[PDB]
């Protein structure tokens, strides 16, 4: 009963040259499941980061 | 090598040096110093010119 994930996938900056074999070099997206605080600390920038 | 694939000391100071430019990249002794980074990106193939 959950709505489907509709997104845009980008394949730009890909290479078709003679690399010998085909292998994936990178993959990323901007979605995450809900989580809870596990730890945190303070960085030299002055910002507070919660993991 | 830092997270951004650049050479940094153990404290967080950005190592600087003579930038490498040209096709293929070479060494310039008059160019303004710039931070040194070492990307892992695949370099494009070059057409054969002289044999």
């Amino acid at each position: 009963g959950a709505t489907a994930a509709t997104f845009s996938l980008s394949f730009l900056n890909s290479m078709q040259q003679n690399t010998g074999a085909n292998n994936i070099v990178a993959t990323n997206q901007n979605g995450y499941k809900p989580g809870d605080l596990v730890s945190y600390q303070i960085n030299n920038d002055g910002t507070v980061v919660g993991n | 090598l830092d997270e951004n694939r650049n050479l940094v000391n153990m404290q967080g100071m950005q190592l600087t040096g003579y930038p490498a430019t040209g096709t293929p990249p070479t060494i310039q002794q008059g160019a303004n110093p710039a931070p040194i980074t070492i990307p892992n990106t695949l370099m494009a193939a070059k057409s054969t010119t002289t044999a």
